[PDB]
């Protein structure tokens, strides 16, 4: 199984 | 906290199970920090110098699903608990800190930004204690200096009776 990107944090 | 953060979900359970099995992710990638999942766990990756870094105890030796199929790890170090994949294009790459600030900020999976006091090369105390459940799923997320540069990546909570008083992190030097 691959690791999956299920979301993301946007930095500012 | 000076730094601010928000999250955007990009997939749900079904796409995730299928993307793990194909290893092919067509989603557009954005952000400094990727929220990651495998079959059994949930963790984060911080983008630094065009590499996505995370914890080995979460990713093990697995590929990362990418727009051209699975991405092989560029860096695997079991003893530092650190792995890195070439960042998919779209990821916003951060820059290592250096300045030696000891006012630090942990970004969690829920996009909260929490104040940490640096205590040693790979340790920090939380200025207010938090349940450890609140930190679960944030391994791999960034410890930032006041300027938004990365000093490290969160590894483990120091805790008792389910409350976390401090954090273990992998220093950006190891990267
Ligand atoms: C990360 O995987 C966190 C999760 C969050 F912090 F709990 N990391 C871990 O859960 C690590 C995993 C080991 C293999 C490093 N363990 C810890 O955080 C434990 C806490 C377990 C518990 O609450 O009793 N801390 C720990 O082992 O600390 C020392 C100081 C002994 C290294 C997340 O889940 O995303």
């Amino acid at each position: 199984g691959s690791v999956v990107i299920v979301g993301r944090i946007i930095l500012s | 906290a000076p730094i601010t953060a928000y999250s955007q979900q990009t997939r749900g359970l079904l796409g995730c199970i299928i993307t793990s099995l194909t290893g092919r992710d067509k989603n557009q990638v954005d952000g400094e920090v990727q929220v990651l999942s495998t079959a059994t766990q949930s963790f984060l990756a911080t983008c630094v110098n065009g590499v996505c870094w995370t914890v080995y105890h979460g990713a093990g030796s697995k590929t990362l699903a990418g727009p051209k199929g699975p991405i092989t790890q560029m860096y695997t170090n079991v003893d530092q608990d650190l792995v890195g994949w070439p960042a998919p294009p779209g990821a916003r790459s951060m820059t290592p800190c250096t300045c030696g600030s000891s006012d630090l900020y942990l970004v969690t999976r829920h996009a909260d930004v929490i104040p940490v006091r640096r205590r040693g090369d790979s340790r920090g105390s939380l200025l207010s204690p938090r349940p450890v459940s609140y930190l679960k799923g944030s391994s791999g997320g960034p410890l930032l200096c006041p300027s938004g540069h990365v000093v490290g990546i969160f590894r483990a909570a120091v805790c008792t009776r389910g409350v976390a008083k401090a954090v273990d992190f992998i220093p950006v030097e190891s990267m």
